[PDB]
C-alpha cells in the first residue's frame, strides 16, 4: 500500500538511523553510571577539604 | 582424538 | 608492613583518591558522547513529520 | 475431542483429551542447513523440524527456539506447531480446541504471545492455559503436594494446594538436563571423547539417558570406581566407535545434587526442596512432606529416587516423615494430567471463546485462566 | 637452577628460570626419510629433530608428534626431549627440576604419561605442570584476566581472576594456525599453486607468517579487493617463482571470527570470548572486560586487537568499557611468566618430589599439579 | 600449476 500510493513514505530507515543506534544502549544503566561519578567527586571535595 | 577429531 | 600497616589511617581514602582520577580520565569523554546520542534520537524522533 | 500439546524445551507432546499416551512424541528443535544444495530437483525444504530434522541433523545446524523456559524466537515457535497439528497429528485445528501449558511464574510477555498467535494463525474454537507443575500432580491423582519439577530448559519447585498455585514459594533453580549435558561432555574429554558441536550434543544426550545412573555415596562410589573396572560399561557411536566409561555414570547426574561442581552457587534440589516447603505455612506443612513427586525426564535416572530421600530426611527434623512418590509414567505425566483436565465435564466453564476474545482482546488470559 | 620447557603443538623452547628469553628456539618435528640411502661417507642418521629436519626438509616425511596440543606418538616425543637436554641445552636432567606447559582441558592420558617418562627416562629430580594459558597472564604481571591463548593445536579462553583459574569457565576452540595453514592453500588453489605435501606445508606456514593479516572490515575490503592493485603482494617461492596474492591475505585471519567457511558449527574466537565472561559472576566481569589479553603465535596477525576490540564492542553492552592487551613479545610469554614463576621461592613446596612419584605412581599429578 | 606441479 505503501509502496503504490505513498511515495514520500517508501523508506522511513535512513532518515530515522539514530534510534537504531540508540536502541542498542540501556538508558537506567547510563544515568546509574554517570550519577556515582557525581557521588564520587562530590566525597573526594569533603575528603581533600575536611 | 580416540571419539571425535583425528587426536 | 611499611605500606599497608604503616599507612593504613589514610591508605584506603588516597586509593579512594586515585580510582576517581583514573575513571575520569577514561570515561567522562565516551559519556559525553553517549548522552549526547541519545538526546539527539529523542530529538529526530520527535521532529520527524514522516513517521 | 479437545487437543492437549505440550511444548517443551526438549520434547513436545501431543495427543488427545482422555488418551492416556501423547500421540506424537518428538524433539522441539529447529533446523536450517549450513551447506548449499549441489543437487536440484528435490524439493529439499528450508527448515527442518523434529525426528526429520533428527534424522538428517548431521548437515543441519539445529537451534532450540526456547532456552530456559523463555521463548527466545516466536517465528519458529509457531513452525513447530504448525508441523505439529497438520503433519504429526494430522488434525484441522478448526474443529478442536487446543490445551497448552504455561511455566511456574512466567513473565507475563509471553502468554498472551501464546494467545495471539493461536486464535489468529489457526483459529482454535476454545483455549485453556495452566501450569506444568499443577498438572504434574494430576496425573499422580493428588491436589495438594510439592512438585520436583525438572526438565531441559528450566527446574521449579512448586508446592500445589487444591489445584491452586503459590507464587511466593515458587522457587526457581538453574539445574537442567541440558546443564548437565553440558557438564557430561567437559568431563568426558577427559577420557579422550572431545565432542563440541550441536548434532554431537544429542549423541551425550542418548548416552547419559542409557548408562548414567545415581550413586546413594558419592565417597563410596569414587573409590570403588578406581579400584575396580565393574562400573565401566560400552556404549556404541553411530559410526561403529566404542567408548567406555568408568566413573561419569554417577559424577554427571551428581551435580544435580553438587551445583558447586558445576560451580553454582545456588545449591542443589534436595536443599531447595526443602527451602520452598519452608516458605508455605506451619499448619499445611505437615501435608506437603508426605506427597511430593517428581517429574519431568531429568528425574528419570536410576537410584535417584531413595538418593533424594535419605538427604532430605537428615535435612528435615526427626519427627516428620518423608514420602517421595516416583511414578513410572511421570514422564508423561504432565501431558497426561492436561489430558485428565480437558475430560472433565466442568472444563467447559472456563473455556476462552473466539468470540469472548474479540471484545475483550489479548488481555482477557491474564484474568480468564490465569 | 630449574629448566623451563614448554613443549607446543608446533614451535616448543626451552630455557633457565630467571631469564628473559628462551635459550633454545626450534620446532618440534621428526621426520624420517622416505627415500634410501646411497651415500655411505657420512653418518645418515636414521631421524632427525627440530632445526636439522628443516635444513634438509626436502627429503624428510615431516610429521608433528603432537595434535591438538595432545602428544599423538610418545615414542617420537622422546626423541625431542632428547634432543632438547643434550643437544640443545646440553645440560644433565637429572641435576635440575623441570616444569612442563599444558593446555586446559586434556585427556587424563596425556598429563600422566610425561610424569612417568620424566621419572624414569630423565630421572630429573623435581616436576611440575602448569597450564599453558595461566602462565601467560603472569608475564603481563596481572592476575585478575582472561587470556586469548592461540597457538596451533588449541584456542583456549580461560578468565583468571585470582593465583588460581576457574575451570567451569574455560571454553577450548581447536581451530588454530594449524587449520589456518590447511585453509589458505585449499583457498590459494585458485591462484594456480598447488601444495599437498607436508614439505611444502612449511612454505606455505611462513607465507601466513609474514603477509597475512586481519582486515577491519571484511565486507568492505573485500568490495576493494575487487577493483584490484593496491593489495596484491609478490613473494619468492624457495624454488625461485614469484606469486602474487589478492583477497586472501585477510580472508584466511578472517575465519577466526567466522568458522562457517571450515565447516565447523562453533562460533568465532570473537564470541567464544563473550560466551566465556557469561559464565563467570557478574562482580567479576567488570574487571575482566578492561583486562583481555591476547596470546600465542596465532595472535601476530597486523591489525587484530583492533578488529577485535571492534566485534565484542557491538556483542558487549556499552556500559562496560573493553581494554584489549597485546605486549609486543607476546609470542613468548608462556616461556616468560614461567620463568618467572620457576624463579619465585614458594614454588619450592609445590615441585613434586622423585620419592613421592614413587610412592603414588604417575597417578599423583591428578592431584598435585593443576 | 603456476607453483607446484608442471600443470
Ligand atoms: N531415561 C532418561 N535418563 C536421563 N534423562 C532423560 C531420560 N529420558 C529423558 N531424559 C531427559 O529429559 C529431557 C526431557 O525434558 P522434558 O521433560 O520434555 O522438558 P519439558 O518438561 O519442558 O517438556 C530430555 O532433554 C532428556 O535429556
Ligand atoms: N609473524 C607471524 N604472523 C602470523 N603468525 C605467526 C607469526 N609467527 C608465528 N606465527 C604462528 O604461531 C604459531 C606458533 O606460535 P606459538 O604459540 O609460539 O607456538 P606453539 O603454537 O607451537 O605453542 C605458528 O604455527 C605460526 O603459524
Ligand atoms: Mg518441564
Ligand atoms: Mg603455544
Amino acid at each position: 500500500t505503501i509502496r503504490k500510493h505513498f511515495p514520500q513514505f517508501d523508506n522511513f530507515s535512513p532518515e530515522l538511523s539514530t534510534v537504531t543506534e540508540a536502541a542498542k544502549l540501556n538508558i537506567e544503566a547510563i544515568e546509574q553510571e554517570c550519577s556515582e561519578l557525581i557521588r564520587g567527586c562530590q566525597n573526594l571535595q569533603i575528603d581533600c577539604d575536611s | 582424538w580416540x571419539a571425535x577429531c583425528p587426536a | 608492613v611499611r605500606l599497608i600497616v604503616d599507612l593504613g589511617g589514610y591508605w584506603n581514602q588516597r586509593m579512594n583518591a586515585l580510582k576517581v582520577k583514573n575513571i575520569i580520565e577514561t570515561n567522562y569523554e565516551n559519556l559525553v558522547r553517549q548522552t549526547k546520542l541519545i538526546g539527539r534520537a529523542a530529538l529526530e524522533l520527535r521532529d520527524s513529520k514522516v513517521f | 475431542a479437545a487437543l492437549v500439546v505440550d511444548n517443551g524445551s526438549g520434547m513436545c507432546k501431543a495427543g488427545f483429551a482422555g488418551d492416556d499416551a501423547p500421540r506424537a512424541v518428538f524433539p522441539s528443535i529447529v533446523g536450517r542447513p549450513r551447506h548449499q544444495g549441489v543437487m536440484v530437483g528435490m524439493g529439499q525444504k528450508d527448515s527442518y523440524v523434529g525426528d526429520e530434522a533428527q534424522s538428517k541433523r548431521g548437515i543441519l545446524t539445529l537451534k532450540y527456539p526456547i532456552e530456559h523456559g523463555i521463548v527466545t524466537n516466536w517465528d519458529d515457535m509457531e513452525k513447530i506447531w504448525h508441523h505439529t497439528f497438520y503433519n504429526e497429528l494430522r488434525v484441522a485445528p478448526e474443529e478442536h480446541p487446543v490445551l497448552l501449558t504455561e511455566a511456574p511464574l512466567n513473565p507475563k510477555a509471553n502468554r498472551e504471545k501464546m494467545t495471539q498467535i493461536m486464535f489468529e494463525t489457526f483459529n482454535t474454537p476454545a483455549m485453556y492455559v495452566a501450569i506444568q507443575a499443577v498438572l504434574s500432580l494430576y496425573a499422580s491423582g493428588r491436589t495438594t503436594g510439592i512438585v520436583m519439577d525438572s526438565g531441559d530448559g528450566v527446574t521449579h519447585t512448586v508446592p500445589i494446594y487444591e489445584g491452586y498455585a503459590l507464587p511466593h514459594a515458587i522457587l526457581r533453580l538453574d539445574l537442567a538436563g541440558r546443564d548437565l549435558t553440558d557438564y557430561l561432555m567437559k568431563i568426558l574429554t577427559e577420557r579422550g571423547y572431545s565432542f563440541t558441536t550441536t548434532a554431537e550434543r544429542e549423541i551425550v544426550r542418548d548416552i547419559k539417558e542409557k548408562l548414567c545412573y545415581v550413586a546413594l555415596d558419592f565417597e563410596q562410589e569414587m573409590a570403588t570406581a578406581a579400584s575396580s573396572s565393574s562400573l565401566e560399561k560400552s556404549y556404541e557411536l553411530p559410526d561403529g566407535q566404542v567408548i567406555t566409561i568408568g566413573n561419569e555414570r554417577f559424577r554427571c547426574p551428581e551435580a544435580l545434587f553438587q551445583p558447586s561442581f558445576l560451580g553454582m552457587e545456588s545449591a542443589g534440589i534436595h536443599e531447595t526442596t526443602f527451602n520452598s516447603i519452608m516458605k508455605c505455612d506451619v499448619d499445611i506443612r505437615k501435608d506437603l512432606y508426605a506427597n511430593t513427586v517428581l517429574s519431568g525426564g531429568t528425574t528419570m535416572y536410576p537410584g535417584i529416587a531413595d538418593r533424594m530421600q535419605k538427604e532430605i530426611t537428615a535435612l528435615a527434623p526427626s519427627t516428620m516423615k518423608i514420602k517421595i512418590i516416583a511414578p513410572p509414567e511421570r514422564k508423561y505425566s504432565v501431558w497426561i494430567g492436561g489430558s485428565i483436565l480437558a475430560s472433565l465435564s466442568t472444563f467447559q466453564q472456563m473455556w476462552i471463546s473466539k468470540q469472548e476474545y474479540d471484545e475483550s482482546g489479548p488481555s482477557i488470559v491474564h484474568r480468564k485462566c490465569f
